[PDB]
């Protein structure tokens, strides 16, 4: 009686592990060469059905972390080398021992001050101390004057460079330098060779979208309870491109993201304690960072025939420097409040026991910000900004570090290893002119580790790609596979 | 993005769509929207065109996405419902012991609890159609 | 919905003796199902939860398993004390509740 | 701390109300819900609805989805039900709960199949006959 | 190749020898030069396939070459047309001012004059085979 | 696929086995052995998937399985027959010195005999279906 | 000095290259055969077919 027949248009699918085209509105560069035009469809329906939803083990922010920087290595792969340049540089010692990179003895230092010190210094867009570049507690940028002796494509010809390095690139041979003239080397170079990022690469926004190709579709949670993780998401939402992703990426605090809502959503890992908190955008939290200066940029030609950028400023600027804006203790309050509240948190009880706080170690990719501004990467130390923010009692952090401030010191790195996991150095050309960035505020990376009932430690957290997560995350891609079969009477003849 | 077959995904069973034209109109979109990038490409870039891996990866999505196509087609085929809506085939169900609730389930929910049939169904639709076949052909001959 | 049944739906035996109930469902439900412990005249209280961990305050005699359509409530040693209707509960999606079983006393 | 309370007596086609007090705790404190059920007599038990402490949102057992109305009110620790068009087979004892979730590492939104979710706390019951 | 689609222009909208068979034959024909010259490369250049400016452009027309075909295959399966000689439609022609001198205009300037119908038409006649085919479910239910 | 397609060679012309759903099951067990090593290539190399020799000989023989499809598919639709065995078209045989030994001859040493026929007669089968389909556009009309 | 100099080592130049253009399957060539083309002709009224050129 009952014959298994076929139904064919039937409205069911499964899950699609399958690429996705990307598609976008900057098409300058790579937007040409590798994606189609965004279409500007933006609709999206939603379905009467159940799905499961995982943010951490997903194919579409799997895509979205690895096509970010295969693009990356595709755009730096062609460019000048520099390993010509690890030759010996004559640099110059007092700048070698003022800022720790060589030893003497011979300054016999010695301070005496006022240990009741701590002071408060809040700054805003009506300041001149911002306009002119000088705030309580900012001091000079550290830039370090080498020569060296290159050659061009001449080949028995070359000439010798006025180069200036920021203190942080450079290792310098130390020991029984009693004249001038120390000898140093890029801290990089030996173990591997620096590659120069040549091709403009972040110095503007990349965004892009994905797209399902034919037969495929993108599922997507509409729910205001999702968390990353969610077995059962009532509210389905279906379309056919994914929202605009900024591939944004910096550590502690992501910046310019898609996903800027008034709500402060935590993202947590189902299988850890990694989190993605986004931040409530009813503060206009903007981080305005500005680098000092007026550059000069000097290209060189070497060896091979490409250019290289070298950096003779030949001056003594001040330091890069960070200004925190918008209602940053009240967003503060309400991160530490949605965690209290939140379904995996079997922590602690009140907000006075839940505190931010720096991964510890002596690592500096941990242990300070980094933040790319147009091309030049900004590393800056936040302890006045925690305690500030977190108005804590700072009492026994060392003199330098018990201020209260909305701002925080910096510090330029132009040899700068590659956020993913490949670990390759590469450099990044200086900006000429000088350069202010104004970002907004969008997410915290952290983990929250408590281990009682008293403690919570939301411990910032440098994994770039989490943040990834966030911008998409709650999409699903999946395949419609539009036949049937069921048992029914009507078989022919 | 037409997307008619998700629109009736939360009905039943026994209340609507099965529909075939929408697969065409899903490819079409598709193939017009990679010509009108590939004619793009070239008019900044024609040295790096499958050379580097984006292009590698776009050339298998597209790749995955026409073999699929035609892989229901073909199937069909075998069933002989290209166009034929239910198809009507004579293979028996497995067992009684496992009937939808036409006025009650989705295709998604029913569709997940016969996983394990499709994989002895699909032969069995073939042989039936195989002795059919024969069948037919010996009265075209008569 | 899920349609959660009972079985037996009357039982009894000695104290000391063991007993078991089981609880089976139409649809499976990943661990999500309570049970209730409720003697005439009185509210029910919750004896085991989400098919596995026992409630706090309640004796150690109590325990169960479960997954997907099928869940056993177990007393190790019955008691004197523990006639009562014993109810499965679903909470997979808008809990429904079984039917109910009785442990009497012999 | 649950104290459940209203008519024992009301009659066909008019609104049964329920109110419940909470001793010693507030209707406000995170992560609870507050449930009722029914256990007409001679049954077992149905579950009617759930309001959620931390926000203004209901779940309803669409059985009754134009039939019952649940709201709470801060001021007085107290949470209620509205019943209309009542009949005869609304006779039950009326329950309270507070729907306790496990938080933690296997309860991922306050939705029922997306946590751990049980009735940990009832209160007394309330019979209420629907009669002329 | 044969040309037979250019052979007959000129000769008006009530034309003869309507050659549909040759969109076909124009596929074979594409399938067996690229991939016969596919397979010369290698005798000499065995890496460089399609990591040369030259297989990128020849890749191109070759997966162009399928989806053209399946391009026509799908917009004529969209309107209905498993084989479309004419595959007649219920989709009215938009309005009295435009119609063809089957005696006099060439398909020619005859397309060229309706390009503007063409983009709302494609939509209609989707749409007529959309309803159709909730018509046949409705009687598959019944 | 089994291949079981070529198990009958050798039983003689006339001795039935012939299929019409050999190719679709060939061809659909390919397409998801190959599917599934299109997404696993990458738990291991991600960058390489075209830029090597072998990545441009995969895409070769999946491309080469489907143009062959396409081009079967598309003869039989330009003669129609697509589901009809024995298709029964119009056009007369060339002439009676080529005639098959049904009960003697295998289809291999048939086949090797017409070659040459072919060349002519598919032109013709093609015409034969668009004169029996502008016909019926005729009769409609009336 | 100002680039690098490559040498045409592949017998480039050596000898003619001469080919032809072919449209693909779905394309074709049409072409002027008056004696009047000039180049810019709005109204060609000789119009041949070819496939290749
Ligand atoms: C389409 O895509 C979606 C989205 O990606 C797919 O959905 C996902 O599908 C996965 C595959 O089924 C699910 O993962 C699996 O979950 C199983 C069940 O986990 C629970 O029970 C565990 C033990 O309980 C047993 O006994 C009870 C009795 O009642 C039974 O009911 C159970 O079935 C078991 O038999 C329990 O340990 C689990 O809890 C742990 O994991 C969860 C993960 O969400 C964490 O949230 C918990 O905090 C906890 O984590 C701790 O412990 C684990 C070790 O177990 C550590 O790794 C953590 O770091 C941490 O310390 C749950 O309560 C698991 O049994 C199963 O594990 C087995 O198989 C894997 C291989 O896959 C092995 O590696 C394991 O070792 C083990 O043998 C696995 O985890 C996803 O949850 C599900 N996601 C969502 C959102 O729903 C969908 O399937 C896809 N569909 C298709 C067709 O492709
Ligand atoms: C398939 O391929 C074929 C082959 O390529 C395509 O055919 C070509 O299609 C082109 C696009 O339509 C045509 O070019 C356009 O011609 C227009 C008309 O030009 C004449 O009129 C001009 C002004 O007259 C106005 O008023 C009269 C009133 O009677 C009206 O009838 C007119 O329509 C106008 O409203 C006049 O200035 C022109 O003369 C100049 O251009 C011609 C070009 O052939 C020269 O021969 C002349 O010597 C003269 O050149 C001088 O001036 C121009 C600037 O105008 C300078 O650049 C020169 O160096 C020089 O100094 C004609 O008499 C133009 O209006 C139109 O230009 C507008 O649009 C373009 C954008 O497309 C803008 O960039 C302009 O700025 C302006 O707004 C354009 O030139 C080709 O003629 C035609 N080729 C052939 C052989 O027929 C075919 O379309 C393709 N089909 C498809 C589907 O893709
Ligand atoms: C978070 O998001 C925010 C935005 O919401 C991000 O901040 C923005 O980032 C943008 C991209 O870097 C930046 O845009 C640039 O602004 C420059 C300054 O413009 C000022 O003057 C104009 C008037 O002329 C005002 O309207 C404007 O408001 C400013 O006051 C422009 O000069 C830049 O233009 C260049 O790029 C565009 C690209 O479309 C070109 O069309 C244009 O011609 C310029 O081209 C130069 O650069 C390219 C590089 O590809 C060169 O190839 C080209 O030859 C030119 O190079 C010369 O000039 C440069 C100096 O600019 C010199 O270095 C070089 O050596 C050459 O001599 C462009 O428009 C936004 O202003 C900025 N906004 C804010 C508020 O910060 C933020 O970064 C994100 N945060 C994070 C963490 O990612
Ligand atoms: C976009 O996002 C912003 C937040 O970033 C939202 O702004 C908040 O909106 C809520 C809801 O209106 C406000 O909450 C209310 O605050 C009142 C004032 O409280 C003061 O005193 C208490 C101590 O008792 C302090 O803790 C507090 O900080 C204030 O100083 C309360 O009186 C209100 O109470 C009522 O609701 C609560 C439940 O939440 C009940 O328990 C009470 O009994 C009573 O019924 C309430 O708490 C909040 O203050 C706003 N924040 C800010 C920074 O302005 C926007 O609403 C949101 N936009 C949109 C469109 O949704
Ligand atoms: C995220 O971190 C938290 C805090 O470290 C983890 O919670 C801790 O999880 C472990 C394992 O679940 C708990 O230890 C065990 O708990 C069970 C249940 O009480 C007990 O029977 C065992 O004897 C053991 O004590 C631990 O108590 C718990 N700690 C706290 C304070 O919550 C959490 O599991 C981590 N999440 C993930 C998914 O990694
Ligand atoms: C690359 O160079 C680093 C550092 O350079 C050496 O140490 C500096 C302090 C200075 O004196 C330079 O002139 C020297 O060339 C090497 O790192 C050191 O390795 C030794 C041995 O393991 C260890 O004891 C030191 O503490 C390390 N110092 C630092 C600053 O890291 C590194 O090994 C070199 N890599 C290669 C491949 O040679
Ligand atoms: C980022 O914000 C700063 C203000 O904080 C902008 O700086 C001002 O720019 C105007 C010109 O448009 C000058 O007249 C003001 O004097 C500047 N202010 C200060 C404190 O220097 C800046 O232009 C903004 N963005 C960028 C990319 O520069
Ligand atoms: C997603 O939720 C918002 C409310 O937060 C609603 O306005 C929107 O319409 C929903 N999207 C869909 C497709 O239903
Ligand atoms: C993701 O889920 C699948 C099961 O669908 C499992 O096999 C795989 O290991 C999971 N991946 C990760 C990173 O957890
Ligand atoms: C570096 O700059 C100084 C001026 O400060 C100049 O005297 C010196 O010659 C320059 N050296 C090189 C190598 O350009
Ligand atoms: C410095 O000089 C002392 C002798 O006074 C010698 O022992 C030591 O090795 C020297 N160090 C270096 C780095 O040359
Ligand atoms: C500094 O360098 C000069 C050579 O340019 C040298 O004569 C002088 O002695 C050096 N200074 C010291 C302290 O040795
Ligand atoms: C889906 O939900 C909407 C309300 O958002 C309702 O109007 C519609 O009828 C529901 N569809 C189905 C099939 O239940
Ligand atoms: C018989 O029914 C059971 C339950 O649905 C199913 O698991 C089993 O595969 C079926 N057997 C056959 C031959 O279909
Ligand atoms: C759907 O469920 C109801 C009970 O709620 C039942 O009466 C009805 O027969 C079921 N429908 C089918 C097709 O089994
Ligand atoms: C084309 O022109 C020739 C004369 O050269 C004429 O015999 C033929 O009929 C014309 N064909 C058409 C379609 O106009
Ligand atoms: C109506 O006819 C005019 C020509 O007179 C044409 O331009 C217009 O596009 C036609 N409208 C429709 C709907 O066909
Ligand atoms: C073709 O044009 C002639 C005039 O030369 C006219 O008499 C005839 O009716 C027209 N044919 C059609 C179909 O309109
Ligand atoms: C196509 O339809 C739109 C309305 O959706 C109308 O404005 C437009 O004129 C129509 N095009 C033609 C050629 O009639
Ligand atoms: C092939 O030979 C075997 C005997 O070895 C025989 O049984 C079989 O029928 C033969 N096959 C054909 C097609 O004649
Ligand atoms: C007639 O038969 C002979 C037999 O060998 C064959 O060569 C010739 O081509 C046939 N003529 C046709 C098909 O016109």
């Amino acid at each position: 009686t009952l014959y298994v027949t076929v139904f064919y248009g039937v409205p069911a699918w499964r899950n699609a592990t399958i690429p996705l085209f990307c598609a976008t509105k900057n098409r300058d560069t790579w937007g040409t060469t590798q994606c189609l035009p965004d279409n500007g469809d933006y609709s999206e329906m939603a379905l009467n059905v159940t799905e499961s939803f995982d943010a951490w083990n997903n194919t579409v922010t799997e895509q979205a972390i690895e096509d970010v920087w295969q693009l990356f290595e595709t755009s730096i792969k062609p460019c000048v080398k520099l390993s010509p340049l690890c030759i010996t540089m004559r640099c110059n010692k007092s700048e070698t021992d003022r800022w720790g990179l060589t030893k003497s003895i011979t300054t016999t230092a010695s301070t005496t001050s006022t240990t009741a010190s701590a002071k408060v210094d809040m700054v805003n867009e009506t300041s001149s101390c911002i306009a002119q570049d000088n705030c309580t507690g900012l001091e000079q940028e550290q830039m370090i004057s080498c020569k060296f002796n290159m050659t061009g494509l001449k080949r028995d010809k070359s000439k010798e460079y006025n180069e200036t390095w920021y203190s942080a690139d450079l290792v310098c041979e130390q020991g029984n330098n009693t004249g001038n003239e120390s000898r140093c080397y890029m801290n990089h170079c030996n173990t591997s060779v620096i590659q120069e990022s040549c091709d403009k690469h972040y110095w503007d926004a990349i965004r892009f979208r994905y797209c399902a190709p034919p037969g495929y579709a993108l599922l997507r949670c509409n729910d205001t309870n999702y968390s990353g993780f969610m077995p059962k998401c009532s509210k389905v939402v279906v379309s056919s491109c994914t929202r605009m992703m900024e591939t944004q990426t910096s550590t502690w605090f992501g910046f310019n993201g898609t996903r800027a809502e008034n709500r402060t959503y935590i993202y947590w890992h189902g299988r850890d304690n990694r989190t993605i908190i986004s931040l409530n955008k009813y503060y206009n939290l903007t981080m305005k960072c500005r680098r000092p200066g007026n550059k000069t940029v000097l290209p060189v030609t070497i060896m091979s025939g490409l250019v290289f950028h070298s950096q003779p400023i030949n001056d003594r600027p001040k330091q890069a420097w960070c200004w925190f804006g918008g209602k940053w203790k009240d967003a503060i309050k309400e991160v530490k409040q949605t965690i209290v509240k939140h379904p995996r948190y079997t922590g602690t009880n009140n907000t006075d026991k839940i505190n931010l706080t720096a991964p510890g170690g002596g690592d500096p990719e941990v242990t300070f910000m980094w933040t790319n501004c147009r091309g030049e990467f900004l590393y800056c130390k936040m302890n006045w900004f925690l305690n500030w923010v977190e108005d804590r009692n700072t009492a026994n952090q060392k003199p330098k570090e018990q201020h209260k401030r909305n701002y925080v010191p910096c510090h330029i790195r132009q040899i700068i290893n590659t956020w993913h996991k490949v670990g390759k150095n590469v450099y990044l050309p200086p900006r000429e002119g000088d350069l202010t960035c104004n970002s907004t505020v969008t997410s915290l990376i952290a983990n929250i580790d408590w281990i009682d009932g008293n403690q919570t430690n939301i411990t910032m957290s440098a994994e770039v790609a989490e943040l990834y997560r966030l911008e998409l995350g709650d999409y699903k891609l999946v395949e419609i596979t539009p036949i049937g079969l069921a048992p029914t009477s009507c078989k022919r003849y | 993005g037409f997307l008619g077959f998700l629109a009736t995904a939360g009905s039943a069973m026994g209340a609507a769509s099965l529909t075939l034209t929408a697969q065409s109109r899903t490819l079409l979109a598709g193939i017009v929207q990679q010509q009108q990038q590939l004619l793009d490409v070239p008019k900044r870039q024609q040295e790096l065109l499958r050379l580097t891996v984006w292009g590698t990866k776009n050339l298998q999505t597209r790749v995955t996405a026409i073999e699929k196509y035609l892989k229901d087609q073909a199937q069909l085929n075998a069933w002989g419902c290209a166009f034929r809506q239910v198809c009507c085939t004579t293979v028996p169900w497995p067992n009684a012991s496992l009937i939808p609730k036409w006025n009650n389930e989705t295709w998604q929910e029913w569709e997940r609890k016969v996983d394990f049939l499709e994989e002895n169904i699909t032969a069995l639709l073939e042989e039936a159609q195989i002795q059919q076949e024969k069948n037919m052909y010996e009265l075209q001959k008569l | 919905d899920i349609l959660l049944t009972q079985s037996p739906s009357s039982l009894s035996g000695s104290v000391g003796d063991r007993v078991t109930i089981t609880c089976r469902a139409s649809q499976g439900i990943n661990s999500y199902l309570n049970w209730y412990q409720q003697k005439p005249g009185k509210a029910p209280k919750l004896l085991i939860y989400f098919a596995n961990r026992l409630q706090s305050g309640v004796p150690s005699r109590f325990s169960g398993s479960g997954s997907g359509t099928e869940f056993t409530l177990t007393i190790s040693s019955l008691q004197s004390e523990d006639g009562a209707t014993y109810y499965c509960q679903q909470y997979d999606t808008f809990p429904t509740f079984g039917p109910g079983t009785k442990l009497d006393i012999k | 701390q649950l104290q459940e309370s209203g008519p024992g007596v009301v009659r066909p086609s008019q609104t049964l109300s329920l109110t419940c007090a909470v001793s010693g705790d507030t209707v406000s404190s995170c992560c609870f819900f507050w449930t009722w059920i029914r256990q007409p007599p001679g049954k077992g038990l149905e579950w009617i609805g759930n309001i959620y402490s931390d926000n203004d949102n209901t779940n309803y057992n669409p059985s009754l989805k134009t039939r019952i109305s649940i709201s709470k009110d801060m001021s007085k620790n107290q949470f209620s039900l509205k019943l209309n068009s009542l009949t005869a087979t609304d006779t039950a004892i009326y329950y309270c709960a507070r729907e306790s979730p496990s938080r933690g590492n296997f309860c991922y939104a306050y939705l029922y199949g997306n946590c751990p979710l049980h009735f940990d706390l009832w209160g007394q019951g309330v019979l209420v006959t629907v009669s002329s």
